[PDB]
RNA sequence: GGGAAGUCGGCUCCGUAACUUGGUACGGACAGGGGAAUCUGCGAGAUUCCCACUGUCCCUAUCUACUAUCUAGCGAAACCACAGCCAAGGGAACGGGCUUGGCAAAAUCAGCGGGGAAAGAA
RNA sequence: GUCCCUACUGAUGAACUCGUCGCAAUGGUAAUUCAGCUUAGUACGAGAGGAACCGCUGAUUCAGAUAAUUGGUUUUUGCGGUUGUCCGACCGGGCAGUGCCGCGAAGCUACCAUCUGCUGGAUAAUGGCUGAACGCCUCUAAGUCAGAAUCCAUGCCAG
RNA sequence: CGAAAGGGUCCUGUAAGCAGUAGAGUAGCCUUGUUGUUACGAUCUGCUGAGGGUAAGCCCUCCUUCGCCUAGAUUUC
């Protein structure tokens, strides 16, 4: 194996952390770096390729794309860090008012038996004229911090998951003075932010996730065989990975009702496969459609972040003309895009007569 | 919607389409699409018999056993007044007419 | 792009789905699934397997003579692009699809035409040969309704009413043994 | 059963007529089978592919034998000076305790591929 | 003819009230080779022949993932066929340590499938600038510029 | 939230039974049959892409049905 992914250990956290935001300069406009989503599955497409110099130039190619359910995230806080001879130090964080039950579930571990008493005194700090103290915290961030991040959480109760506990993370704000970033976050308080607002189509991003576990597995599969340098038996899988350069092909709006329709296929259909995503369900929200395979199982929490470095390739400056998106069943050898197509192909049936 | 637009492309398609609506309108004018208690109750009675046949067959399989087990004869097991009364009642007989014999 | 048809069964063959077999005589064999491919390789007749459009057309399970099927066919002579032509073609495709649906509904109705007469004849025979397994009330029920009809002044309609009630309204196996 | 390797592997007889018992001319027959397919309308049906040996190797198949984590209960033995983290140095191809350095944080579970075993010299 | 401690590899963990969000000392560290297009039948060449920098697109090996598709795998013992025997026969089934055969989702797999692999500084050989030693000269003595797949770091894994 | 059910989606490949003179065949009646009858019957066809399975690591549920539920034990500056 590679001595660069060792100490081959299970990921310390299920969420997966960014570990590096792109470097910040004040000249760029104010923007957010990262976002969150849940892996729904993957499907097949056909792209009219414009790669000047390729043998598939001006030809139709079949590609595999991963679909990420991305309900809008909610901003609930703002954290400010300072530079010290020992690194970055979180000087202070100021939250939003009216936190949601899902983020309070994130804070609690046994939510059902608990008195749900989190951040009540903080809301009283807003309401009872301790807004002087809160403004003092904002001004401390303005006048002492060098980098600002925003606290944001996902919407499980829109995601088709049995879970009810949300996911918090800090998304770094770049491109402006610290005062501009503080005002931006304070204005973003108690507001939903969308994936088409953070990213857009044609843009390569980086995906942070925890790759699927397989338990105690021997050297044959753990490293790929026929001291730390010697292949040993142990945990294989469930590993934190940051996979780079994945092209954002589409962002579907969820309420469009024609997410899977292209300018070539005039079929009013959505991204969800016929019968639903296997083991996941239906995508009823904003979704991100990106090229290739991506670390993580279905319904796993995923972090989507901007590229650290300005790109060096023509694959990152290309437009993606889509021809069609596969919506056949993933539960077996499916050959119909819609139930209407299946009915038109197979005619009417005995149960159709019995019901009608 | 699962069809090839190019396969349907045909110059001078208005004449063929108008012929299609004309022949349709004929089909309605003749009636090609014109859709057209004792039977219900006798079908229900047949369904009731079929249920009874299966419920007897299920009793048959319940006592049958798989491979040739010797069974104490009926003349040797004794059966209760309560059970004989219930079956003969379900069969529609006045049990109160006679039955102090046992 | 284009929607292909499976050689074996006739289901829509979409891009990526299936394996194509190139025979040495020069003809291509496109299948939509591994099932179809393996059936072709074991050399079975789609005209004999009942889940195939070949079999269904041979046995007359589908309509095969109609303008709604003569309107679509493979075109080997191109037509110069024309927005009105394509838009009007799309609208015609919608019209054709719904007309086809209605015609196929009528066809399958005509194929299923005589079923109720056969079912009721079978019911006649079954009831006539098994009159004894019909609902036959209950003896105590009859006695109680006789007393009730004596009270209310009729017996026949009380019967044919509470019989209907009990028929509108299962047996367990065994029972608890007293400890 | 399949794949692989090597090979030098693949692709005359009966009756008839003259001649010295045997030959000579004439007439007829000979010089396949099996399996898998494709094409035309079962059809003289037409066309395509594979048939080997080996004291060789590998894989698949069958049989034989040993193969086994935790819980409840029951329940040994081998072995045991005391111990067990490294690198350099410690004249006697000697280090495990010494010098001086790297360091070094309770209690455990599982895997195990290293160490805790070896000479005696013409 | 002499099953234990430890290293390594993973997994839990007491005390610091539980929890959420982080920082990063230190340790590890990763990409590699080839080809094709344009440059260009150009520079160069009597002829025969014939490059390269920028720019573009693929492939080998290595590494990390992933399962839309496509193969393989079947205890889905899911469905159907079929052998022997048995439940009196039909139906429906048992037994043959999963009888045999065909298809077979899901899951698992496969450079038999697909995706991704990123940028700053300082250097060595060497080539220079200014300029003494030494009234010439000199890349060196003071000072200083560039420069290798090298070195240290970022990106990346652990914490 | 759990168990059923319904719908969807996938897998297999057309259930049991009945009927049609379609039916290769197996036999009786009476006398010649130019169209004789009566029964049984492989196989075929129809009812029947039906029948069965479907999350156990598939999808959805407007009051689809039933049931459950503010617990009980320990520990903490
Ligand atoms: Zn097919």
């Amino acid at each position: 194996g590679s001595l660069a992914f060792l100490p081959r250990k299970r990921a310390a956290r299920h969420r997966g952390r960014v570990k590096s935001f792109p470097k910040d300069d004040p000249k760029k406009p104010v923007h957010l770096t990262a976002a969150m989503g849940y892996k729904a599955g993957m499907t097949t497409i056909v792209r009219d390729l414009d790669r000047p110099g390729a043998k598939a130039h001006k030809k139709e190619v079949v590609e595999a794309v991963t679909i990420i359910d991305c309900p809008p995230m909610v901003v609930v806080g703002l954290v400010g860090y300072i530079e010290t001879p020992r690194g970055l130090r979180s000087l202070t964080t100021v939250w939003a008012e009216h936190l949601s039950d899902e983020v309070k579930r994130r804070f609690y571990k046994n939510w059902y038996k608990s008195k749900k008493k989190a951040f009540t005194k903080y809301a009283k700090k807003y309401a009872e004229n301790n807004g002087a103290s809160i403004t003092r915290e904002l001004e401390r961030i303005k006048k002492y911090c060098t980098v600002v991040r925003v606290l944001a959480h996902t919407q499980i109760r829109k995601t088709p998951l049995k879970q009810k506990k949300a996911h918090l993370m800090e998304i770094q704000i770049n491109g402006g003075s610290v005062a501009d970033k503080v005002e931006f976050g304070r204005s973003l308080f108690e507001k939903p932010v969308t994936i088409d607002t953070i990213f857009e189509k044609d843009e390569m991003i980086d995906v942070i996730a925890v790759t699927k576990g397989h338990g105690f597995v021997g050297v044959t599969a753990r490293w790929g065989t026929k001291q730390w340098t010697v292949a040993r038996a142990g945990q294989m899988g469930y590993h934190h990975r940051t996979s780079v350069n994945h092209k954002i092909y589409r962002i579907g709006k969820g309420d469009d009702e024609a997410n899977a329709s292209t300018e070539t296929d005039l079929t009013k259909k959505k991204i969800t496969p016929m019968g639903g995503f296997v083991r996941y369900g239906e995508v009823n929200n904003d979704y991100v459609m990106i090229k290739g395979s991506v670390p993580g199982v279905k319904k796993r929490i995923m972090t989507l972040r901007k590229s650290l470095f300005t790109h060096t390739s023509r694959k990152a400056l290309e437009k993606v003309e889509l021809k069609w998106i596969d919506t056949s069943s993933e539960f077996g050898h499916g050959a119909f895009q819609t139930a209407a197509e299946k009915k038109q192909f197979m005619g009417t049936l005995k149960k159709d007569l019995q019901t009608s | 919607d699962g069809k090839n637009v190019y396969d349907y492309i045909d110059p001078d398609i208005d004449a063929k389409l108008q012929a299609l609506e004309e022949e349709e309108e004929r089909l309605e004018k003749e009636g090609f699409y014109d859709e057209d208690e004792e039977e219900e109750e006798i079908l229900q009675k047949a369904e009731y018999i079929r249920e009874q046949h299966a419920l007897i067959r299920n009793e048959a399989k319940m006592r049958k056993s798989l491979k040739n087990r010797a069974i104490i004869p009926r003349k040797a097991v004794k059966k209760p007044l309560s059970q004989l009364e219930d079956h003969l009642d379900q069969l529609g007989v006045d049990t109160e007419a006679i039955g102090l014999r046992a | 792009m284009r929607i292909e048809n499976c050689f074996f069964c006739g289901r829509p063959a979409w891009p990526s789905k299936g394996i194509t077999f190139m025979r040495n005589d020069g003809k291509a064999f496109r299948f939509c699934r591994s099932k179809c491919h393996k059936n072709f390789k074991m050399k079975r007749n789609p005209r004999k397997l009942k889940w195939t459009k070949a079999y269904r057309k041979n046995a007359g399970k589908e309509m095969v003579v109609d303008s709604t099927l003569q309107f679509a066919a493979r075109r080997n002579v191109p037509v110069r692009y024309n927005r009105e032509l394509w838009q009007k073609t799309l609208k015609a495709m919608e019209r054709i699809s719904e007309i086809r649906a209605r015609r196929e509904r009528v066809f399958y109705k005509k194929r299923m035409a005589g079923k109720r007469a056969r079912e009721v004849a079978a019911a006649r025979k079954l009831v006539a040969e098994n009159e004894h397994l019909l609902p036959r009330l209950r003896g105590s029920e009859k006695r109680r309704l006789a007393e009730l009809a004596a009270e209310r002044g009729d017996v026949e309609e009380l019967e044919r009413e509470e019989l209907a009630k009990l028929a509108s309204k299962s047996k367990a196996f065994g029972g608890e043994v007293r400890r």
